[PDB]
């Protein structure tokens, strides 16, 4: 098959405008376990 | 802009002003007469290999004896043949094949 | 006229894209998809402010923290010297200093303050943090307390009032005064300190640098005509002073989906015959006053784990994937600390490995963060080989037995700080 | 001499082609034919023009909407308050406000005006319209009439003149006067509006903002040596201040080739040996008063249709593809309405879906724009379940069977507003 | 110092090559074969002059026409309104005006004036033409001359001194006099006028847009001591004010190579056992006094052509390829023109198809420009189905049976104007 | 900020090297291996010179041509009228005319003069040529000479000494004068003139355009106390108006490896059992006074040679390839030239083909530089049927059987001026 | 400006003003003799991969001894062999293929 990958960023006139609250958020370190430092 | 895909070989391009189509629709390969079929001299053209790269980029000027060309011209047209031959489109363009490369059964 | 040009062509180098690291100072060529072939940009006015993204004027809202109480009636907490709360200082908050939400073979949902969620995009951080505390009293409430900041310091093991006075500290005194912030400092032996968390399998993890905590210096008083319990809401900003050194892996994701797929390698079970299983008690343990997963009501009837894989750490307690089960068990309050579990039915969330010969068992834990805590301390305990007779009063007790499972429950490796 | 080049080598990006969407603002390399090399440009004149495609200019132009006649004998009608004329306002004129002409198996052309061709080119639009009513009288009538503009509101369905007088409104005299204009204005709660036509099965389609409706306040008045009839001319130009934003795919095609395949996935016909068919009654339809298709003349011999993909949205009518035939009918005009079918020979154009139990079968409608509507309109009434009783007015009557098909007929699923 | 270049890399569209077109107003990269690596041209003197390549030098220069005799004693021809020589007027002269060399199985090899090469090269063409003409008099005889410009007539169909003089015209008078020159006008519809001949397969041909004509108004007279014969010599260059526009395919080609491989597929030849051939006679065909070719000496034993494609234009004659015969036949002087052929032995060049049913036959023709011309108007007479006694007086005659072929002879289809 | 950069891309042509014919006026990209990534050149001082590389320079130093005696006491030959010395005028200096160095299987070495050997790398050359002489004197001798150059004249067939006065010359005394020089001018059709020698099978060769000669005036004069010859050295160098047009393929190669593979395809040699050879004689050849190549005593046993190609010239000698043999050989001097060859024994170098009708037969010639003319002037002479009884002086004698061969001899095929 | 198609090895150009045809016609292949057959040194030259391009583009000077070169020439010229041979053609253009890649059948 063919691979397609969509990569993307913020334009030069882009702007992030009215600032409400962050929503709850995950953990990271919280998907893959240390328990097994190398998996 | 000329986009070929699937072909390695190299492409010809030649613009003839002074043979414009009275139909509106193209000619295809082994259907096309002898005296377009084949790289005709001293027209402006354009040859690029495949190799460097599969689009071409042409600009088709403007050669008619008169102040206008028509648009929207019908192809049943036999009152005004000489305004439908010549005063209307801008000249047939013929693409064409230049290498011995076969083609791909796709 | 056709001159011929034979300048010397010159050498160059063919990449695919432009810069993808690069996202200030440069110019960035690109294809845009408009009619206008010229430099275009979106129109504007003031219906439209402009892009609010200046981090300083975003790390300076203050975010909520764990909130607690503070009863004046209790002859035994509220007393000179006594430890309110306390907590390692970094941007990012402690997980159990911060509101939660947990959902079962899940992620957890933690409710982090502004500074806390853009610290975690960046790798280093610096500055004063500004502790604003909430005092829920009324004007015959009174108290002294003493908040320290220790440099250098991570817990609290080696933390009396009398130590915490020899260092930076403020003394603070709650007679008719509700809101009062403490600017802590930043005391390093270095100049950036490297986020807490990190990324999967603790990609890039770290400590943090100091500790901040309250005493009592004069206990709480109140009347008998007014509430004997004053809420504390802990917040938390960036001080002025405060920046964000290196974009790196976002520590955090967001909470729209809180799936997650753990790794099938790791995952453990019980011998086939050895499942469905219940939670319940057998002599040889504790004289069967503490809880553990059996297969049967015969005794030496104890559910048996699978092959456990050697790459496994010791010290890793495990959480239950798919479907669990729920259970009546209790904890009395354990010596030097306020971990206690009361009597409840609980979900089975967690669950440590007990070894017995060429056998291996597993004991039961309440899907509860402090279950967590519990479950953690529990399998470091069996990890130093202590004392069978020490680890007792850290396992949940007998009560009665539980419904069965379904089927067999499958369990993940975890590990916490 | 032949000193060394050094100079580092430049990194650069390849790519095929230049700008495909760019067409204003930049410059264009490219490969000209011609025998100059320069920038070259074709020869001009004032026997030459230029270019006439300043949009202001095209969409200044008047095209002409689909006429109705006034009649001033009609004591029913003509009356104070009565409804003339209405339709939402937008720059593509509503369909069936605009003057068409169908082919059975082929498209309708429509005779869109000036404003109406550009703005299916783009992808928004908004500013005033000028609507000139051009009326085909003489000195001897008069009347007086009220045109409002009603802001928010597609349909007359609660619009009476006594409502109209509460909006943006003009009141005509027709006393000598055959010409007036109407310049609405444009009221919306955005900038600017999506437009209404889009593309292949409504592809980025939406609705219009406002309603345009003219009421009768003092009616026609003729006398006996002077025509009983004024037809009115309705004729739309843009504003002055009208403009439009976003090229997207053009809502219409030209008319030079009307052929068109509809998908063969979506073809539905009779079950074999149920064809051909004709148009009919039978008793368990309304008593045998309604036409339907039949494949023979012993009774509950009504031909069924094959099996119908589930994709199929529940309020679709169906259009004939292939071969078909004629039938008389005729419907009486409905309450509320000024929908009638005098009784006249009618080609099969439309169908739709008559459902009994595990049997489906289809009722006949005729190819003309008043049948579209009452086909659309009983498509939907069968899809909220709606009184059997209560769909009969708007189902075509039974006068005698008609011709045979030469074999089987195809329909395609097809909806309207 | 080793400083980064962080300067983003420029898109750049990569194609294999540089103009093709382009021959002025332009540089053009190229590696040059020398040691010398900059702009480099060879050296020059007095010796060797600039290049004289400028059109206006070219087509200036007179080239010759085909000459004619003008007889003081012909009774007939030599009156007033006589039509002494007349031509369509375009810059390539027609191919019957020119000068020829035929080469049996080859290309004939046409003597181009300068106006009329140059004028192959490109596609449009206008101004003024210098028609020159030479007269082989002494100061003994003397005439006058109309020669006249009609605009918009290719052809002297309807041509008349009476008619010629309503045009731009002018008068020569003899007297003494030897050469003068007719600078005609340019008048046309249009500014640019396409080129009469084009390339294979007639391919971007056109026709003249005006006639000149030289009329007899004072007929020639010379004494008996003076010869009685006048050669004219017509020339042609272009005026002051000629211009072309547009390179196309070279109407023309080289003659140091007259070789030509005409299509197989087009070719056509006799049946098996119909060949070899022989120029006879045979009564069903205006009683054996024309030529056609035979198979043998028994009657209807008539050469009978293999199959026809359908391809081939109705109104086409024929041109033997490969070898040939010769044979005696003559033509008498047909009415209203001045078309003979003397008796004489000639070349079979050309045919013309004559059928009777499912029979194809051939008719013989000889190779000379008249016979070319003789050949093709018979091939349209058959065309438009004119009576067999007319298209009589244009076949050649029956004189003799001719020697036979060594084999079949094969025929390729041509057509002129 | 992070601004997009529209700007339209650049067509270019890649091509995968830079100019490789460039050596002068233009810059070259490369990647330099160095530390420094400047122009960077290696240093100088006085104790390394600037490059000596002018051409002007090198070929004014003089080279030394084939010296030659100048008895006084030949009776014959020293007296007036008498040509000494001549050869065609160019810069590379005739073959014959330079010292050489002869390799059995081998190539020959020439010692080329400095104006001969930059001659050879460039394709045109021009201008004067200065012909120094020097002479074995002492103040004894005297005599006269006449020094000429006569243009378009390549050899001495039609040369006098009373011609020769008719063309640019000088006249030397040799009355104690040891050293003259002769600058000889440059007169030609042309500006440029073709070199003589060019490339392998004669590429791109062409002849000289004029001949100097040297004439003897008054007789060498000695005495009897004094040498009776006289050496004249003559030496070459270009004139201050000498010039080289354009770089070609070397006509000289190095002399450290003088192998050479001849082509295969030209070897010819003796059919199977008609070797080993030995040089004798038969009647039937000048009645065996002549050497041959026999393969046996018994008589009519002459050594037979294979199949030789047709492509072979008619005209061209061989040269011995492999292995050969030693020869005792002898040939009178013939009339009108300088050609002899002394009685002794030489080595077998070089051969001519003697056909006599089926069969063709090898006549053995010494490997020396005379030899090599007098087999090439027999092979012409055998080329223009000359008579039989006339090439019988350029044919070597028979003096006595020579050795055998180990096996059989291969011959390649050459040819010269 | 040479094209060639269906070779993915190097190709090789040199120039030979020294050396020009007194024929009107080229010669393929094995024909040509081995003087021309290879590379000869100090020629001016171009030497181009074609997987970077497959189009060679290069200009020839103009290398005579005299005055002008001959338009038209004859190459039935045994009167004047000397115009013919030097006075009439640039010299031989020789374009040859530097690799060990077989050619493909077409």
């Amino acid at each position: 098959g063919i691979e397609i990958s969509v990569y993307y960023s913020i334009a030069d006139d882009f702007s992030f405008n009215i600032f409400c609250g962050f929503p709850p958020m995950v953990y990271c370190d919280e998907t893959y376990s240390a328990a097994t430092p190398d998996l | 802009r000329i986009v070929v895909e699937g072909l390695n070989s190299c492409v010809w391009v030649q613009h003839h002003p002074d043979r414009p189509s009275i139909f509106s629709r193209p000619i295809i390969g082994r259907y096309i007469a002898a005296k377009d079929a084949y790289r005709n001299h001293a027209y402006a053209a354009y040859v690029q290999n495949m190799s460097v790269n599969r689009t071409i980029e042409v600009e088709v000027p403007f050669y008619q004896p008169g102040l206008y060309g028509m648009l929207n011209a019908s192809d049943n047209n036999t009152a005004n043949s000489f305004d439908r031959l010549r005063f209307t489109g801008l000249g047939d363009l013929l693409i064409g094949i230049e290498g011995e490369q076969p083609i791909p059964k796709e | 006229d056709n001159p011929p040009d034979p300048t010397p062509a010159k050498f160059f180098v063919p990449i695919p894209s432009h810069s993808w690291a690069h996202g200030t100072n440069t110019s960035e060529p690109t294809n845009t998809l408009r009619l206008d072939g010229g430099v275009v940009g979106v129109g504007r006015s003031d219906d439209i402010g402009t892009s609010d993204t200046a981090i300083s004027g975003i790390i300076g809202v203050y975010g909520l923290l764990k909130p607690f109480d503070w009863n004046a009636n209790d002859t035994g907490r509220n007393v000179g010297g006594h430890l309110l709360w306390s907590m390692p200082v970094h941007p990012q908050v402690d997980k159990d200093q911060v509101i939660q939400v947990m959902t079962q073979s899940k992620l957890t949902q933690y409710y982090l303050p502004p500074i806390s969620v853009v610290s975690s995009l960046y790798a280093y951080t610096r500055g004063s943090i500004k502790y604003k505390f909430l005092f829920g009293n009324n004007p015959r409430h009174n108290a002294r307390l003493l908040v320290a900041y220790i440099p250098g310091i991570s817990s609290d093991n080696r933390l009396t009032l009398e130590r915490a006075r020899n260092s930076a500290h403020v003394v603070f005194s709650l007679n008719e005064v509700s809101e009062f912030v403490f600017t802590v400092p930043y005391i390093t032996d270095t100049m950036w300190w490297p986020r807490k968390y990190g990324g999967p399998q603790a990609a890039g993890e770290f400590v943090a640098p100091s500790y901040i905590c309250m005493f009592i210096l004069n206990p709480l008083v109140a009347m008998e005509s007014v509430p004997s319990i004053v809420t504390i809401v802990p917040m938390i900003a960036a001080g002025d002073d405060f920046e964000v050194a290196v974009p790196a892996q976002p520590a955090v994701g967001l909470s729209r989906n809180i799936d997650v797929i753990y790794p099938k390698d790791s995952i453990i079970s019980f011998k086939s015959g050895y499942f469905p299983v219940y939670v319940g008690s057998w002599h040889s343990f504790f004289d069967s006053t503490k809880a553990i997963l059996r297969y049967g009501a015969v005794s030496d009837h104890i559910a048996q784990l699978g092959n456990i894989p050697a790459n496994v750490n010791r010290k890793a307690f495990w959480i239950v994937v798919g479907d669990t089960i729920k259970f009546k068990t209790k904890l009395d309050k354990i010596n030097g600390t306020e971990w206690f579990i009361p009597e409840g039915e609980y979900t089975l969330g967690y669950g440590v490995v007990w070894r017995d010969g060429a056998y291996a068992y597993m004991v039961p834990y309440p899907l509860t963060p402090l279950g967590e805590k519990i479950a953690q301390y529990t399998a470091s305990l069996l990890a130093s080989n202590t004392a069978i007779s020490q680890i007792r009063p850290y396992i949940p007790d007998y009560i009665v037995d539980s419904a069965a499972s379904k089927d067999n429950i499958l369990w993940s490796p975890i590990e916490d700080r």
